[PDB]
C-alpha cells in the first residue's frame, strides 16, 4: 500500500552518530 | 653524586688483588659486587667493559668458590646476601628499563600473563636466599662479627621496601625484626624508633590493632633516648602521635583521638620541606580519611566543624589528596618515566629506600581509591585509577599488584554491566594465579601452605575474584552457581583471617594470641552478606535466605562504625522486607481512584548511618522509601526526602572539584562549600539534622520559580518501580507532596519505559535500510508510537496531579475552598486532610476537566460515595474560568529512569518555559554565583555576536554543510571551524570566552572536547549541542546517568540544548534553523525556552526529531 506514493518521498538521511592531575614539583629536601 | 670516585677507587682494589688465593678470589667477589652496585644505577660500561649481571654473576660463582675460616663465616654469609640482593635489584632495573622500552614501541592488558612468568620464580628466591643468610647472621647472641652492621642496616631497609612494593608484607615484617635487632646492637636510638613505627604502620594495614599499640609504645620508649631538638625528634614524635590517634580511631576512643590529630596538624612541622615530612603527610591525610568515614553519631559537633575546617570535605578528597602528593614523590626521586610515557635516582641511602616505598604507598593509595570510589558510584574514575595502576605494576612486572588490580577492574565492569570484558578480566587473573601457584584454586585444605593461600594479599584476590564470579553468574540470569560462589566466599573469608592471624603469630613470636582479629576481610563479608540478601528478596520461599539478612545484621552491628554503608543496605532490606493497601497510602491524602512507625525509625537510622558520606544507589532508595513511610505526616520531612534523592554522584564530583577550585589559594565558593556539605548543620534528633537542615536550604528557593521533582519511587533495588513521588517546592509555599501510583492502571509505568527502549532499538535498526519505501514505513510508524507516549504521560501516569506542575494560582481565589472543601471531605472520609492540593489546582479552573474533578474527587474523599464526588464536582464546576495566569519558569527534576522520556512535549507543559536541572542546590548555587556577580550571561543576557560554531569536523555529513554554510558564515561576529577537526586551545576558548556553542555534527563532540576539558574551565556560553544523544544520560546500568551535560552544569553553563535520542540529517536542520532563526531574529530580551516551544514544529516527524530537543539549568534570553 502507498507503495507507489512512497516512490515520491525523497531518499533516506544519514545518522548523527559516529557508529565507531600533572604531579606537582615538590621543594627539594 | 658519587659516581666517578667509587668507580676508580673499586677498579683499584680489582687490579690491586690476586684470585688464586682463598681471600683473593673473596676479595674479588667483593671488589665486584661493589662494582656492580655502581654500574646498577650509573652508565660507566664504555669506561668499565663489564655489565652490572655479568659482573655479580661472576661474584657468585667465585662466593660459591670460597671456604671460610671457621671465624669469618658471618662476613661470608653478610657478603652473599648482599650479592644475591644486589642481583635482584640489578635485575629488577632491567625489567623496568626493557619494559620502558617496550612502552617507547608501543605509543595493552594482553602483556598481563606476557610477563615470562618463568623468571618471578627465581627472582623471588633470590630475595628468599637473601633473607636466609641475614636471618641467620642476626638471630643469635653473639654480636655479629661483619666489619660494618651499618650496611646491614641499610641493606635490611632495602630489603623490607622491595618486599612491600612485591605484596609480601609478611616477610618485609621479619625484615623489620631484623632491623630493629640490628638497631638495638648498635646503640642507634632513631632507627630503632622508625623501625619500631613501620612496624606499627604495617600492623594496623593488616588489621590487628593491640600488637600495634604495644609496637607504638616501644617506639614511644625509644624516643627518649634522643636529643630533643634535632629534626629527627620532631618527626618521630609528631608520627608517635599520629598513630597514636589512628589507635584511638581504631579503639572507639575517637573523642581523644581527633583532638590529638588536630595537634598533628596544627603542628607547622608537617610543613617544612623535607621527603620524610612529604611522607609523613601521605600518612596525615590518609587518618583525616579514616576519622571523615564516621558517623555524626560517634563524635560531638564542635570536632566535626574543627576537623573540617583546615580542609577535607569528604574523605574522596583526602585520598585523592594523598595520591597526588604520592606521585609528585615519585616525580621527585625515580624521574618520570615509570609514570607516563611521554632525573638521575641519585642513591645515597635514604633515596634508595624511599624509592621502593613511595612505589608501595602509591599503589596502596590507588587501592583504596578504587574500592571507596566504585563504593560510592563514581566507577569511571575507579576504572581510570585503576588502569593507571596496571600500566605500572605492568611495568614492574609484578604479578600480585596485577591481579588484584585486575579483580577490581572486573569488579567495576560488572558495577557497568558489561558481562564479556568482566569475563575476560577475571580469566586474565586465572592465568596469573595458576602461575603464582575453572578455578583450581578452590577445594584447599582450611590450612595450607599453597602461595595464593600462605599470602594475605593473594587470598583477598582469590576470593574477590570468586564474588565477581558469582555477580557475573547471577547478571547473566545463570543463578544457583552464582549463590554457591557467595557461599563460598562467605565461609572462606574467616578462615582466612584465622590463618593471617596465626600467621603473624608465628613472625612476631607474641606469646599471647591477637586480641582483635584482623578487620582486613571484613568488607568482603559485608559485600557478599549484601548480595545475599538481595538474592532473598526475590525469592522469599527460601528460609535459609531469609534468616541471612539476621546473620548480616549482627556481623554489621557487632562492629560499628567500621562497616555503616553494608549497615544501611541491609537496614533498607530490612525495611523493605517488612512492608510487604500500602500503608504509604494512609500517610499522604490521596489515594488513586506499628510496623510502619519502627520502619521510619529503622530508615532514620539508616540515614544518619550515612547521610555524612552516602552511597548515591542506596540514598535514593532510603530517602524515597522513607518518603512513602512518612507522607504528609510531616510534609517537610517528605519534601526533604524526596529532593535528596536525585543526582548524588553529581554532587560528589561537586565537591571535589570545588575543592580542587579552592586549591588553585572565594566567598561565594565557601557559602557552595557549606550548601553541598553532607554535615553543614547543627545536631539534634531526627529533625535538626533532617527537616531543619531541609528547612535551611527550603527558605533559599528565588522568588517566582517552581521546583518539582518527579522521583520513581522503587520496589526493589535495581528494578524500575511502579510508583512516582512529586514535590511541589516554592517561596512562602507548604511542600505539597503526593503519589500517582501507575502499577493499577493499563498503562504501567514500565511500560511506557520499555516502549522507549522498543522505539529506539526499531529505529537503530531501520537506520541501515536502502529502500526509501522500507525506511520512510519506518520512520512514520515509530513518528505516530513517540506521539502516542507522549499523551499517555498526561493521560495515564500524572493523571490528576498536571495542576501541581502548571503554575499554581498564587490569585486570592484558591482560599474560598482551600477550606471549604475541607469541613466535608473530612466529613466524608478523608484521612489526611491536607490544605494545599486545593490551591495548587485552581489556575486555569477553565483547563480542568470533569474526569480530572472525578479523580480529584474520589481521591480526596473515600467512602460515602455521593457527596466524595458531588461536592468537589460541583464546586469546582462554580469556580471555572476564573482568572488567567502569570509568568513562573519551572526546573522539573527527573531521577535516573524518568530523564529519558520526553516530558516537555507534555499536552500540558506546552506552553510553558520547563527546564531541567540535576537538582535543588544546583537551583540556589545558582542564586549565590548569580548575586556574586558571577555567571554574566545570566546578569546581562546572551549576546547576539558572542557565538562559536564547530560544524563538520569530519568530512562526513555533506548535506550539514550544504545547508549550513553562509547561514553560520554570514552571521554578524562569529568564527567557527568547517572541515577540519578544531584543536583543543580553540574549543577551550570558545565555551569560557564567548557566550553560545552551536554545534553541527556527530554526537557531542567528545572526541575534540570530553567532560574532562570542560570540568577545567568555567562555562560562560549557553550550550546548543545538536547531535544525536548530546543530552543523554546513558543509564549503563543500575548506576545513575553520565553525559557531557553533566559536566557543563559544573563549570556553570546557564542552559543546555542537546537532543536525548539519536536523530538524523535533514530534520535535526530543520530543527535547528528554526530556532536560531526564531531566538536570533525575535530581538532584545527573548526567552530560549519560548522560540524552542515553537521549533519543536519544524521537523517532519515532529515527535521523533521533534521532541528531542530538551533543556538543562537556568532560563536565558538576549539583552
Ligand atoms: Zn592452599
Amino acid at each position: 500500500n502507498l507503495d507507489e506514493f512512497l516512490k515520491e518521498f525523497e531518499n533516506p538521511e544519514v545518522p548523527r552518530e559516529d557508529q565507531q592531575e600533572e604531579p606537582s614539583r615538590l621543594q627539594e629536601s | 653524586d658519587t659516581g666517578q670516585e667509587r668507580f676508580n677507587i673499586i677498579c683499584d682494589l680489582l687490579e690491586l688483588s690476586p684470585e688464586e688465593t682463598p681471600a683473593g678470589a673473596w676479595a674479588r667477589a667483593t671488589h665486584l659486587v661493589e662494582l656492580a652496585q655502581v654500574l646498577c644505577y650509573h652508565d660507566f660500561t664504555q669506561q668499565t667493559n663489564c655489565s652490572a649481571l655479568d659482573a655479580i654473576r661472576e661474584a657468585l660463582q667465585l662466593l660459591d668458590s670460597v671456604r671460610p675460616e671457621a671465624q669469618a663465616r658471618d662476613q661470608l654469609l653478610d657478603d652473599k646476601a648482599q650479592a644475591l640482593l644486589w642481583l635482584y635489584i640489578c635485575t629488577l632495573e632491567a625489567k623496568m628499563q626493557e619494559g620502558i622500552e617496550r612502552d617507547r614501541r608501543a605509543q595493552f592488558l594482553y602483556s598481563n600473563i606476557a610477563f615470562n612468568l618463568a623468571a618471578d620464580a627465581a627472582q623471588s628466591k633470590c630475595l628468599d636466599q637473601a633473607l636466609a643468610l641475614w636471618k641467620e647472621l642476626l638471630t643469635k647472641g653473639q654480636a655479629p662479627a661483619v666489619r660494618c652492621l651499618q650496611q646491614t642496616a641499610a641493606s635490611l631497609q632495602i630489603l623490607a621496601a622491595l618486599y612491600q612494593l612485591v605484596a609480601k608484607p609478611m616477610q618485609a615484617l621479619e625484615v623489620l625484626l631484623l632491623l630493629r635487632i640490628v638497631s638495638e646492637r648498635l646503640k642507634d636510638h632513631s632507627k630503632a624508633a622508625g623501625s619500631s613505627c613501620h612496624i606499627t604502620q604495617l600492623l594496623l594495614t593488616l588489621g590487628c590493632p593491640s600488637y600495634a599499640q604495644l609496637h607504638l609504645e616501644e617506639a614511644a620508649s625509644s624516643l627518649k633516648h634522643l636529643d630533643q631538638t634535632t629534626d629527627t625528634y620532631l618527626l618521630l614524635s609528631l608520627t608517635c602521635d599520629l598513630l597514636r590517634s589512628q589507635l584511638y580511631w581504631t579503639h572507639q576512643k575517637v573523642t581523644k583521638g581527633v583532638s590529638l590529630l588536630l595537634s598533628v596538624l596544627r603542628d607547622p612541622a608537617l610543613q617544612k620541606s623535607s621527603k620524610a615530612w612529604y611522607l609523613l603527610r601521605v600518612q596525615v591525610l590518609q587518618l583525616v580519611a579514616a576519622y571523615l568515614s564516621l558517623p555524626s553519631n560517634n563524635l560531638s559537633h564542635s570536632l566535626w566543624e574543627q576537623l573540617c575546617a583546615q580542609g577535607w570535605q569528604t574523605p574522596e578528597i583526602a585520598l585523592i589528596d594523598s595520591h597526588k602528593l604520592l606521585r609528585s614523590i615519585i616525580l621527585l626521586l625515580m624521574g618520570s618515566d615509570i609514570l607516563s610515557t611521554q632525573t638521575s635516582f641519585l642513591d645515597y641511602g635514604e633515596n634508595l629506600v624511599q624509592k621502593w616505598q613511595v612505589l608501595s604507598e602509591v599503589l596502596s593509595c590507588s587501592e583504596k581509591l578504587v574500592c571507596h570510589l566504585g563504593r560510592l558510584g563514581s566507577v569511571s574514575e575507579a576504572k581510570a585509577f585503576c588502569l593507571e595502576a596496571l600500566k605500572l605494576t605492568t611495568k614492574l612486572q609484578i604479578p600480585r599488584q596485577c591481579a588484584l588490580f585486575l579483580v577490581l577492574k572486573g569488579e567495576l565492569e560488572l558495577a557497568r554491566n558489561d558481562i564479556d570484558l568482566c569475563q575476560s578480566d577475571l580469566q586474565q587473573v586465572l592465568f596469573l594465579l595458576e602461575s603464582c601457584t575453572i578455578p583450581n584454586f578452590l577445594s584447599h585444605s582450611p590450612t595450607c601452605d599453597c602461595s595464593l593461600c600462605a599470602s594475605p594479599v593473594l587470598t583477598a584476590v582469590c576470593l574477590r575474584w570468586v564474588l565477581v564470579t558469582a555477580g557475573v553468574r547471577l547478571a547473566m540470569g545463570h543463578q544457583a552457581q552464582g549463590l554457591d560462589l557467595l557461599q563460598v566466599v562467605l565461609k572462606g573469608c574467616p578462615e582466612a583471617a584465622e590463618r593471617l592471624t596465626q600467621a603473624l603469630q608465628a613472625s612476631l613470636n607474641h606469646k599471647t594470641p591477637p586480641s582483635l582479629v584482623p578487620s582486613l576481610l571484613d568488607e568482603i563479608l559485608a559485600q557478599a552478606y549484601t548480595l545475599l540478601a538481595l538474592e532473598g528478596l526475590n525469592q522469599p520461599s527460601n528460609e535459609s535466605l531469609q534468616k541471612v539478612l539476621q546473620s548480616g545484621l549482627k556481623f554489621v552491628a557487632a562492629r560499628i562504625p567500621h562497616l555503616e554503608p553494608w549497615r544501611a543496605s541491609l537496614l533498607l532490606i530490612w525495611a523493605l522486607t517488612k512492608l510487604g493497601t500500602q500503608l504509604f497510602a494512609s500517610s499522604w491524602g490521596w489515594q488513586p481512584p506499628s510496623t510502619l512507625d519502627s520502619i521510619c525509625d529503622s530508615l532514620s537510622v539508616a540515614f544518619r548511618g550515612i547521610s555524612h558520606c552516602p552511597p548515591s544507589g542506596l540514598y535514593a532508595h532510603l530517602c524515597r522509601f522513607l518518603a512513602l513511610c512518612l507522607g504528609h505526616r510531616d510534609p517537610y520531612a517528605t519534601a526533604f526526602l524526596v529532593t535528596e534523592s536525585v543526582s548524588i554522584t553529581c554532587r560528589h564530583q561537586l565537591l571535589t572539584h570545588l575543592h580542587r577550585q579552592l586549591s588553585k589559594q572565594d566567598v561565594p565558593l565557601a557559602r557552595i562549600q557549606r550548601l553541598f556539605s553532607f554535615r553543614a548543620l547543627e545536631s539534634g534528633h531526627f529533625p535538626q539534622p533532617e527537616k531543619e537542615s531541609f528547612q535551611e536550604r527550603l527558605a533559599l528557593i528565588p522568588s517566582g520559580v517552581t521546583v518539582c521533582v518527579l522521583a520513581l519511587a522503587t520496589l526493589q533495588p535495581g528494578t524500575v518501580g511502579n510508583t512516582l513521588l512529586l514535590t511541589r517546592l516554592e517561596k512562602d509555599s507548604p511542600p505539597v507532596s503526593v503519589q500517582i501510583p501507575t502499577g493499577q492502571n493499563k498503562l504501567h509505568l514500565r511500560s511506557v519505559l520499555n516502549e522507549f527502549d522498543a522505539i529506539q532499538k526499531a529505529q537503530k535498526e531501520n537506520s541501515s535500510c536502502t529502500d526509501k519505501r522500507e525506511w520512510w514505513t519506518g520512520r512514520l510508524a515509530l513518528d505516530h508510537r513517540m506521539e502516542v507516549l507522549i499523551a499517555s504521560l498526561e493521560k495515564s501516569v500524572l493523571g490528576c496531579w498536571k495542576g501541581l506542575l502548571l503554575p499554581s494560582s498564587e490569585e486570592p481565589g484558591p482560599a474560598q475552598e482551600a477550606s471549604r472543601l475541607q469541613e466535608l471531605l473530612q466529613d466524608c472520609g478523608w484521612k489526611y486532610p491536607d490544605r494545599t492540593l486545593l490551591k495548587i489546582m485552581l489556575s486555569g479552573a477553565g483547563a480542568l476537566t470533569p474526569q480530572d474533578i472525578q479523580a480529584l474527587a474520589y481521591g480526596l474523599c473515600p467512602t460515602q460515595p455521593e457527596r466524595a464526588q458531588e461536592l468537589l464536582n460541583e464546586a469546582v464546576g462554580r469556580l471555572q474560568g476564573l482568572t488567567v495566569p502569570s509568568n513562573s519558569h519551572l526546573v522539573l527534576v527527573l531521577d535516573k529512569d524518568l530523564q529519558k522520556l520526553p516530558w516537555e512535549s507534555m499536552p500540558s507543559l506546552q506552553a510553558l518555559p520547563v527546564t531541567r536541572l540535576p537538582s535543588f542546590r544546583f537551583l540556589l548555587s545558582y542564586s549565590i554565583i548569580k548575586e556574586y556577580g558571577a555567571s554574566p550571561v545570566l546578569s546581562q543576557g546572551v549576546d547576539p555576536r558572542s557565538t562559536f560554531y564547530v560544524l563538520n569536523p569530519h568530512n562526513n555529513l555533506s548535506s550539514t554543510e550544504e545547508q549550513f554554510r553562509a547561514n553560520f558564515s554570514s552571521e554578524a561576529g562569529w568564527r567557527g571551524v568547517v572541515g577540519e577537526v578544531p584543536r583543543p586551545e580553540q574549543v577551550q576558548e570558545a565555551l569560557t570566552k564567548h557566550d553560545l556553542y552551536i554545534y553541527a555534527g556527530h554526537g557531542a563532540g567528545a572526541r575534540f572536547l570530553d567532560g574532562q576539558a570542560v570540568l577545567r574551565l568555567s562555562c560562560r556560553a549557553v550550550a546548543l549541542l545538536f547531535g544525536s544523544s548530546s543530552a543523554a544520560l546513558a543509564v549503563h546500568g543500575n548506576l545513575e546517568g553520565a553525559g557531557i551535560v553533566l559536566k557543563y552544569i559544573m563549570a556553570g553553563c546557564p542552559l543546555f540544548l542537546g537532543n536525548l535520542w539519536d536523530v538524523t540529517d535533514r530534520d535535526i536542520d530543520r530543527y535547528t534553523e528554526a530556532l536560531l532563526q526564531g531566538w536570533l531574529g525575535a530581538g532584545p530580551g527573548a526567552p530560549l525556552l519560548y522560540y524552542v516551544n515553537q521549533a519543536r514544529q519544524a521537523p517532519r516527524l515532529k515527535y521523533l526529531i521533534g521532541a528531542a530537543p530538551i533543556a538543562y539549568g537556568l532560563p536565558v534570553s538576549l539583552r
